């Protein structure tokens, strides 16, 4: 399949080379797979998610998207027109208020509700989760993210905004899940990404569009708006039965497009995500 | 802590 015009993050992703303009992908589009956004929550009513976006859990007051910043990310993996994975199932856990913070604990029991509410939802060809926030380093909430993964949810992350090593992060800094920086539309590095050893991949952060808040859309910047092209690449990559949950950030990274950006410092994986296809 | 959106 073939949608011409498309965000500029869509298209690299299915492209070997910069500066294209037409996202190319398999029609199944994650059909069967389902994407967890823990996040700020998702206006699940937007005419972009097309009644594949419900919100299972919040901890606040509210389950509704008060702030623009689920929603977006959500988009990214799987709005009609913004999104990588055009058919996924969309999940909505609400741990950050409407201002954009959240409380450790907080973010530690949502990501164990959905260790085990993936066991109620229909997701055959697979679960992944998006973990577009971080704060400081955390041994539990990184034992938390390991938790996820090992419950068989490919668990995708931010690798942060401070231009700085991301072991220093949480739960960017815990090996065992996906840790995501961001590139621009020149394949350069992001100037705020973090950096490291921890990382696992780059995919599109810069100058992002996606769907936000009121039926809106907008651009916005990071490896929040990184992450989310990955989680959707592995749902849509686990869905053509390429890959497992256990095993999809080690696929990804194989396949990835290698030596293409620029702005690396030393230590950093040069590998920037792909989808790898051939119509 | 706190965490925050990136
Ligand atoms: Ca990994």
């Amino acid at each position: 399949a073939a949608q011409t015009n498309a965000p500029w993050g869509l298209a690299r992703i299915s492209s070997t080379s910069p500066g294209t303009s037409t996202y190319y992908y398999d029609e199944s589009a994650g059909q069967g797979s389902c994407v967890y956004v823990i996040d700020t929550g998702i206006e699940a009513s937007h005419p972009e998610f097309e009644g594949r976006a419900q919100m299972v859990k919040t901890y606040y007051y509210s389950s509704r998207d008060g702030n623009g910043h689920g929603t977006h990310c959500a988009g990214t993996v799987g709005s009609r027109t913004y999104g990588v994975a055009k058919k996924t199932q969309l999940f909505g856990v609400k741990v950050l208020d409407d201002n954009g913070s959240g409380q450790y604990s907080t973010i530690i029991a949502g990501m164990d509700f959905v260790a085990s509410d993936k066991n109620n939802r229909n997701c055959p060809k697979g679960v992944v989760a998006s973990l577009s926030l971080g704060g400081g380093y955390s041994s539990s909430v990184n034992s938390a993210a390991a938790r996820l993964q090992s419950s068989g949810v490919m668990v995708a992350v931010a690798a942060g905004n401070n231009n700085a090593d991301a072991r220093n992060y949480s739960p960017a800094s815990e090996p065992s899940v996906c840790t995501v920086g961001a590139s621009d539309r020149y394949d350069r590095r992001s100037s705020f990404s973090n950096y490291g050893s921890v990382l696992d991949i780059f995919g599109p952060g810069t100058d992002i569009l996606s769907t936000w808040i009121g039926g809106s859309t907008r651009s916005i910047s990071g490896t929040s708006m990184a992450t989310p092209h990955v989680a959707g690449l592995a749902a849509y990559l686990m869905t053509l039965g390429k890959t497992t949950a256990a095993s999809a950030c080690r696929y990804i990274a194989d396949t990835a497009n290698k030596g293409d950006l620029s702005n690396i410092p030393f230590g950093t994986v040069n590998l920037l995500a792909y989808n790898n296809y051939q119509a | 802590a706190a965490a925050s959106v990136k």
